[PDB]
């Protein structure tokens, strides 16, 4: 599965992974800290 | 690393502890003395903490033997770890001072010993007097040997002198942990251990006190 | 050679011998901020001076708060003693603080301009006879001359083991005020005080008791 | 009150706008069953709506004459009247990211220009050097003020121009 | 040389045995280089000479029995008319103050700049003294020991009025009255726990 893993580093793969993990990540933070307008402590 | 004597009859040595240090059996298991540099001024230091903890048994010990037999002493009967609080003839703070004065000259007169061996052996008033040449750091001898001791069989007697030391080293600290659990005189202690030896051991004052 | 974990290749900038030569090289710099030997010669001094503030600092916090722990002094906490002794004080604390920055900035340019080019304040003529003594050592973070009244440098053996002895005890300085400020945040008492919280019950009192550990 | 303005715990427009608020919600949490999965959602959304209000009146946001939060975008306004979080704070934690995304390109760009051809490592990126650069790219300020000091930031007059 | 300051230890070899008050005590390297060394041979003299000046006028004052050495500057604030022999001089702060910027620059930057000088030979001897034949070397040597121990003797009595508060002889007839009880430890500062 070398070549699956090639596959799986092209440029729309890397894309549409690490795309949902950027979504992801904000998307829990924004779930677990509701409405970030300003800089709180 | 040879047929010395040593702490665990049978197990290796690592070597460094041959014999020419006065009263060694090879026990360094955390091989502290790699480096010979650092083994000098540890020798000095067993040395130095071993003879102030002998002048601290026997000045605890004696004290407290004669107050528990009795003589009349301004001070007899208090713990030497009251001494401090009992007043004299000046407070504390001179005494501090006048001590910090004293060994501020004596323990700087050692050191240059130290790294210069016998280079400390005359006086700056009376240029007269010395201490005889080829002394070793640690045993400068001359007056500090006025009955004439050190004229033959010095290695047996530097071996009495580091097995008395370590064992008043261990006194020492026995004094601290065995006035801070129990809060009595260290020969009041001898008394209770030998009023009933297996009712009090440590475990059981441990298990008392927890 | 003795590295931070026993089974990584450590990174090679960190394996030259500029580098193998350096103080308490444990082979750590996962993140690759050394990699110019320029900039690695600048984070070394920014690990020499981090380290020996933060043993002074961690030092004025912990002998103090031992001593006043068990008795004979009576020194506040670190975050409060700027709280008080400003009432025992000759000037509030932005005058201080001014006259401060002046006193540290004619220090710390000198010492920039030593870390830019090393010799520089030994040049004749800078200060009245005293720039002599001001070229430091060989290597620069550790100039000696009027910094080493005691004379610990004049041996070139057991050097080395100086400079580990240094910058091991720095780091954990640093780790030591890190701590400071985070256990203050995370339960608001002083070092000493919780020192004695987790020996007086360990199991229970620590740093998964309260909220900085969630889940 | 910086330049005509009033902390959002002071004025009433933003009490009103808050209670107009609660007021949607609930003359639409009137038509539900107290404990159907509708109005469980419809209060937990007014939970969340009170606690963004507490915590909008809580950090001082100033508000205007419609009962908003404000932002005052100038250091020295914002340092001055403790408002470096609404912009002075957030203004470099981007800059540490766009930085860094910026410094992470970079360096990949210029980890992969000397090789056979470069171009297959871009429609094809090479993970684990990607990963690596991802990680070690954290102190990227401080690579960048070395990578400047040398003048390997900028490239000299070996660009590509046309006709000056 | 005459003198060792340490005995045991090694001369430095950037001390000239021939220059007065040598005792190799060095710690910091901190006169290695020539041209330091010659700047500072002049001023230590020049600190031995003023501060023995400085010591036969702190202790004058409280041997002819005139308040101290650190009350003879207070009579700027809080009044006036001060003193000298019981004397009185009508002088405020300002005239005096600018008398002694000017007419003592006309006398140091006359001395400094004009050379490197340290015992000018001339008017500065009007007994006859240093011919510098033979006795050159041993009253620059007596001149730097009790030069070096004014300083001391200045520096111990800052520090004696910034702990106590109290005069030179105002504490050493203290020292003198209880001895055990009346040294740098009985206060709070010097000493600082027990
Ligand atoms: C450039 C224009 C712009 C700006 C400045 C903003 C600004 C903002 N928007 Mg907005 N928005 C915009 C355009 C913009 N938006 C557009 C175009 C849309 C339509 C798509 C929206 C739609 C929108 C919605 C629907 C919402 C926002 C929200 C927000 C707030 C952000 C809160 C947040 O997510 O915190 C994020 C805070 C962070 C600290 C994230 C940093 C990430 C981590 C913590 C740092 C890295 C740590 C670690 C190293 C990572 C691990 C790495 C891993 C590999 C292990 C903020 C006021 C939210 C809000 O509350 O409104 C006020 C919200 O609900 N916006
Ligand atoms: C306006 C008048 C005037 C002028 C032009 C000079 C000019 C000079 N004096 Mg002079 N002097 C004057 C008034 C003056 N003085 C007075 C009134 C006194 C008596 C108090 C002296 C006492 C005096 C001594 C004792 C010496 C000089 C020296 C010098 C020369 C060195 C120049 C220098 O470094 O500046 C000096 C500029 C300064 C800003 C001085 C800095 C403050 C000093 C260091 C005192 C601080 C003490 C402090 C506690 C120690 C530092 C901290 C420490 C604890 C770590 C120069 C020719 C020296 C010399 O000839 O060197 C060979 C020397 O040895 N003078
Ligand atoms: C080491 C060492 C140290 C630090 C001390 C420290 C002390 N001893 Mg001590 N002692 C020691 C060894 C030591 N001892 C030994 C080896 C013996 C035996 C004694 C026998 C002894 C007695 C019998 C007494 C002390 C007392 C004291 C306390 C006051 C000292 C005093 O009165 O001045 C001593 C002043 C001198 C001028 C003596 C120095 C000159 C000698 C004679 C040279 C020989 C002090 C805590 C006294 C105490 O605790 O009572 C409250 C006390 O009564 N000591
Ligand atoms: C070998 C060194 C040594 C040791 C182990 C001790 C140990 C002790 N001293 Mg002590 N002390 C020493 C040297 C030493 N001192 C010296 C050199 C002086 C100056 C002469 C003093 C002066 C002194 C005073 C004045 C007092 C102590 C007291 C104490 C006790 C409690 C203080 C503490 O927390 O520790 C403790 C047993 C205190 C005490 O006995 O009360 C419990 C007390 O009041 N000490
Ligand atoms: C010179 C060594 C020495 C000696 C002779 C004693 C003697 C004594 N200790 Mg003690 N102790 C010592 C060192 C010593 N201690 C040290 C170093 C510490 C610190 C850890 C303590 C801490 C301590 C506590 C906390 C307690 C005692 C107690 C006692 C007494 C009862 C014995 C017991 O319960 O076992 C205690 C034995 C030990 C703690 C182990 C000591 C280990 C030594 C160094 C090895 C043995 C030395 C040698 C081979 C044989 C010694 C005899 C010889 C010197 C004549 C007894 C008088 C108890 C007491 O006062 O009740 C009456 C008690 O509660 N001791
Ligand atoms: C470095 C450093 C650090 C980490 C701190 C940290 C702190 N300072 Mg502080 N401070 C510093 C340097 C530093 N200071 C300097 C250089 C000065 C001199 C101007 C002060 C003067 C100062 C004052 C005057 C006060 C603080 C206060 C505080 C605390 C409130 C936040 C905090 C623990 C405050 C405090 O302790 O009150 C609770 C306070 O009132 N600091
Ligand atoms: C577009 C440029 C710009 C403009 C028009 C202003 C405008 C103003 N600044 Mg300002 N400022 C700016 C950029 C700017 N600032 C930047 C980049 C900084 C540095 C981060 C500051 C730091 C600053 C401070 C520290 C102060 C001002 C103040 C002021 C006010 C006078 C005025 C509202 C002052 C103020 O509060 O108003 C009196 C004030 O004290 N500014
Ligand atoms: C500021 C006054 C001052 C100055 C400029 C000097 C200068 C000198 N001394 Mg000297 N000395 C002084 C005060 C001074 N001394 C005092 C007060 C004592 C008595 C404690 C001595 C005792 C003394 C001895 C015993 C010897 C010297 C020697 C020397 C010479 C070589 C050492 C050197 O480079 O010193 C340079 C010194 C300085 C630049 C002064 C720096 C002061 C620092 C910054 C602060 C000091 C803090 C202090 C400890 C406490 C306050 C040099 C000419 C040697 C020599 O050959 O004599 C000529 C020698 O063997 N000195
Ligand atoms: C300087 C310092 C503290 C100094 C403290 C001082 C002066 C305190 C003074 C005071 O307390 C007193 C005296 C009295 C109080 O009343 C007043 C104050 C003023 C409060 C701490 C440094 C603290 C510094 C710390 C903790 C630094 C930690 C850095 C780490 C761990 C980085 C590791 C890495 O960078 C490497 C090495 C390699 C990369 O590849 C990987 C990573 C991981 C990125
Ligand atoms: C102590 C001192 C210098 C100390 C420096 C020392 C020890 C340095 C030693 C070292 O550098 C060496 C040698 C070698 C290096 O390798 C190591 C060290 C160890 C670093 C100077 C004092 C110098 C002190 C001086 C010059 C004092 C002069 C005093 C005057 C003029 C007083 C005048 C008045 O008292 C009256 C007359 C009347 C009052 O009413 C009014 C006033 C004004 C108060």
């Amino acid at each position: 599965m070398k070549d699956f893993t090639t596959y799986l580093s092209t440029a729309p793969v890397i894309a549409t992974i690490w795309f949902t993990f950027t979504a992801g990540l904000l998307i829990e933070i924004n779930r677990y800290f509701p409405d970030p307008l300003v800089f709180s402590f | 690393d040879a047929a010395l004597p040593s702490w665990m009859p049978g197990a290796d040595l690592p070597g460094y502890l041959n014999g020419t240090l006065p009263g060694d059996f090879g026990f360094d298991p955390l091989y502290l003395g790699q480096d010979p540099v650092k083994l000098k001024w540890y020798a000095q230091a067993e040395l130095m903490n071993a003879r102030f903890a002998m002048l601290a048994v026997a000045g605890i010990l004696v004290p407290e033997l004669l107050s528990n037999i009795g003589f009349s002493w301004p001070g007899a009967g208090v713990a030497w770890y009251d001494a401090g609080k009992f007043e004299y003839f000046a407070p504390a703070s001179s005494l501090f001072g006048v001590q910090m004065l004293l060994f501020a000259w004596v323990e700087i007169r050692r050191y240059q010993d130290f790294v210069k061996p016998g280079s400390a052996n005359q006086d700056p008033i009376f240029t007269n007097n010395k201490l005889p040449d080829g002394n070793e750091p640690g045993y400068p001898g001359g007056i500090f040997d006025p009955f004439g001791w050190s004229k033959g069989d010095i290695k047996s007697l530097k071996l009495k002198e580091i097995k008395n030391g370590r064992l008043a080293m261990l006194a020492f600290a026995g004094f601290i942990g065995q006035a801070y659990t129990t809060g009595t005189t260290p020969l009041k202690n001898l008394s209770t251990h030998l009023a009933d030896p297996w009712s009090t051991t440590v475990w059981q004052n441990d298990l008392a006190r927890l | 050679r003795q590295s931070w974990l026993p089974g990584s290749q450590i990174p090679a900038h960190l394996d030259t011998p500029a580098a193998q030569a350096l103080a308490g090289n444990f082979g750590f710099d996962p993140l690759g901020l050394g990699k110019d030997p320029v900039a690695l010669r600048w984070y070394q001094q920014a690990e020499l001076i981090h380290c020996r503030t933060a043993m002074a600092g961690v030092a004025g916090i912990l002998i103090p708060g031992l001593l006043t722990k068990a008795g004979a002094l009576n020194v506040p906490e670190w975050y409060d003693a700027g709280k008080v002794a400003i009432e025992n004080s000759f000037a509030p604390w932005g005058s201080l603080l001014a006259v401060q920055l002046f006193l540290c900035g004619f220090v710390e340019a000198k010492r920039w301009q030593d870390i830019r080019k090393p010799g520089s304040q030994g040049e004749p003529g800078s200060f009245l006879g005293f720039e002599a003594s001001l070229k430091g050592t060989s290597e620069l973070g550790y100039p000696g001359g009027p910094f080493d009244p005691l004379g610990l440098s004049k041996e070139a053996d057991k050097w080395a083991d100086w400079k580990l002895k240094e910058v091991k005890n720095g780091r954990l300085a640093m780790l030591a005020f890190l701590g400071f400020v985070a256990q203050k945040y995370a339960t608001g008492a002083g070092p000493v005080d919780n020192l004695a919280a987790h020996l007086k019950d360990p199991w229970h009192v620590n740093y998964a008791t309260n909220g900085v550990s969630l889940p | 009150d910086i330049a005509g303005l009033t902390p959002c715990s002071e004025s009433k427009a933003y009490a009103k706008l808050e209670k107009k608020e609660l007021k949607t919600l609930e003359k639409r949490l009137k038509q539900y069953e107290a404990d159907s999965a509708p109005a469980v959602a419809l209060k937990a959304t007014m939970e969340r709506t009170k606690a963004r209000f507490a915590n909008y009146a809580k950090a001082g946001l100033l508000c205007g004459n419609d009962g908003l939060p404000h932002l005052i975008a100038d250091p020295g306004l914002a340092l001055k009247y403790g408002h470096a979080g609404e912009v002075f704070i957030p203004t470099f934690g981007f800059l540490y990211v766009a930085g860094y995304i910026g410094y992470v390109g970079r360096q990949y760009l210029i980890a992969v220009k000397g090789e056979a051809k470069p171009t297959d490592k871009e429609i094809i990126i090479d993970v684990p050097l990607a990963t690596k650069l991802a990680w070690q790219g954290a102190g990227w300020p401080l690579a960048a003020v070395q990578e400047l000091q040398r003048g390997t930031l900028l490239e000299k007059e070996e660009n590509i121009t046309v006709s000056p | 040389k005459a003198g060792n300051w340490l005995p045991g230890s090694d001369a430095p070899a950037w001390l000239p045995d021939d220059l007065p008050g040598n005792y190799g005590f060095d710690p910091l390297s901190l006169g290695k280089e020539p041209a330091s060394l010659k700047r500072f041979t002049e001023s230590e003299v020049i600190h031995g000479r003023w501060a023995m000046l400085g010591v036969a006028g702190s202790l004058a004052v409280e041997l002819l029995g005139y308040g101290n050495w650190y009350d003879a500057p207070l009579w700027a604030v809080n009044g006036g008319k001060a003193t000298w022999f019981g004397i009185e001089v009508p002088f405020d702060l300002n005239a005096l103050l600018a008398f002694e910027f000017v007419a003592m620059a006309a006398a140091e930057g006359q001395r400094g700049d004009a050379g490197g000088v340290v015992y000018p030979g001339g008017a500065f001897d009007p007994l006859g003294f240093a011919k510098d034949s033979s006795k050159s070397g041993e009253l620059k040597l007596k001149e730097i020991k009790n030069g070096r121990l004014a300083m001391v003797a200045f520096l111990g009595f800052v520090a004696q009025h910034a702990a106590t508060g109290k005069g030179p002889i105002a504490a050493l007839g203290e020292h003198l009255a209880n001895p055990w009880g009346a040294n740098f430890a009985t206060n709070g500062i010097s000493v600082p726990f027990f």
